[PDB]
């Protein structure tokens, strides 16, 4: 079948981040942060079409003996079943340990790249994600990172099948929990 | 976090403080005989010092207190770990008691 | 909701505040002794009395709710402080960690011992001609 996501975003100035990690400590499951940390790539193939087919790869750091994952994510739905949230299709894969090589071979091209690091927590079915986002220059090497802005990003994210209503009111209930410190809203990937 | 609850309390001593400097300023105000004007002086600003104090410390308490709520449960716990340590005291206990046993039957043999 | 409370909070503090200033201030208000005129000396002066015995005993009144007020700021922040209770649960998981490895460390060695022993029993029994 067919996967659906559903997205809300934000974000958090870093001078104040400590309150709202000890809120979502007090809020989220009982388990413990796991602190990851990500190299990313883009991939872009520019057929014919005028929209060029974009992919995401991704890579694990901090973890050894982890494979790579690759995801497709296609246009925004203007349907008006759920307005609350970003709702898109999402394709992920788990891959072997030579995804460039057979992608670089199909004909994509790499476009940017960056390092996210941050903190992950659950609650349910929803996934809260805060990060930070570094900028890579001399693309060989990653060692070579600086800071891009002087504030944190906030991701919830639910993952489930299609239909399945009633969802997108339990993300604006959760989002509403955390409005003095954060405010999340649906906003379009267009500027 | 026990701060908190140390100034609450010293709040507490300042209002009582309040109550009994204000009660001394009105045994002055009644004897023919009111000769320490300072002070008197001394005393109003006693009270002036004290009243506001107390309001500025439940002041701002209060907007600490409308920064940190959000009306929820909290509903993290520590029943596990606990639940293994009692685990592990009653394995102890256990190795003590067959240890005994044992104890008295050699102490049994050894002895004719 | 929450922001209801708080603001009732903050009424009461007010209330109270300006009730005992108000109070204090009518005191010295009565206070400026002058000449009498068609007043019956001695019934203002009885009821003057009364009416400052009333104010001392709003005095009181408002001390007394002030004590109330500290005690329920007392109960409120300790029951819905999230970073507070988190100390206390990372202290907790602690100590009980440590707890437990004392006593697993102390059977594994008297485990061990007694293998030992048990060893050097079996054999000293098992030669015998009985």
């Amino acid at each position: 079948i067919n996967m659906m996501e559903y997205l809300l975003q934000g974000s958090v100035l870093d001078h104040s981040l400590e309150s709202l990690i000890h809120r979502l400590r007090g809020l989220c499951d009982n388990m413990e942060p796991e602190t990851f940390l990500d190299h990313e790539m883009v991939f872009l193939l520019k057929g014919q079409q005028a929209s060029p087919f974009v992919l995401r790869a991704r890579r694990s750091m901090d973890r050894a003996g982890a494979p790579w994952h690759l995801r497709y994510l296609g246009q925004p739905e203007m349907g008006d079943k759920n307005r609350h949230a970003l709702v898109r299709n999402c394709v992920d894969i788990a891959t072997s340990e030579n995804l460039t090589d057979f992608l670089m071979e199909m004909g994509f091209r790499m476009d940017h790249e960056f390092v996210a690091k941050g903190h992950l927590f659950r609650k349910g079915i929803m996934k809260i994600m805060v990060y930070k986002i570094f900028r890579i220059l001399v693309p060989g090497n990653t060692d070579s990172t600086e800071a891009l802005s002087l504030s944190y990003l906030v991701e919830l994210s639910v993952v489930a099948p299609a239909g399945q209503d009633m969802v997108s009111d339990d993300m604006k209930n959760f989002a509403e929990q955390l409005k003095p410190l954060v405010h999340l809203e649906k906003i379009d990937p267009k500027r | 976090l026990a701060n908190e609850r140390l100034r609450a309390l010293e709040d507490i001593e300042r209002e009582i403080g309040a109550i009994l400097q204000n009660a001394g300023t009105v045994i002055l105000e009644l004897s023919k005989e009111k000769t320490n004007e300072r002070l008197l002086d001394r005393q109003a600003a006693a009270f002036t010092a004290s009243v506001q104090h107390v309001e500025a410390e439940l002041s701002a308490q209060i907007r600490y207190l409308t920064q940190v709520a959000t009306g929820q449960p909290h509903e993290g716990s520590s029943y596990s770990s606990r639940k293994d340590c009692q685990m592990a005291l009653k394995r102890v206990d256990y190795a003590r008691l067959k240890l005994s046993d044992v104890a008295r039957t050699c102490e049994q043999m050894l002895e004719n | 909701s929450k922001e209801t409370l708080l603001q009732s909070y903050n009424k009461r503090l007010k209330d109270d505040i300006k009730s005992i200033m108000d109070n204090f201030t009518e005191i010295i208000k009565t206070a400026k002794i002058e000449d009498e005129t068609q007043v019956s000396r001695a019934t203002q002066g009885e009821q003057d009395n009364y009416e400052m015995h009333v104010r001392a005993a709003n005095i009181v009144r408002a001390g007394e709710s002030l004590m109330k007020l500290v005690s329920d700021l007392k109960q409120f922040l300790i029951l819905n402080d999230f970073p507070s209770v988190n100390e206390a649960i990372d202290q907790r998981n602690q100590q009980l960690r440590t707890l437990q490895e004392e006593c697993d460390r102390k059977l594994i060695t008297l485990r061990d011992e007694i293998s030992i022993d048990l060893y050097e029993l079996e054999e000293e029994y098992y030669s015998s001609s009985s």
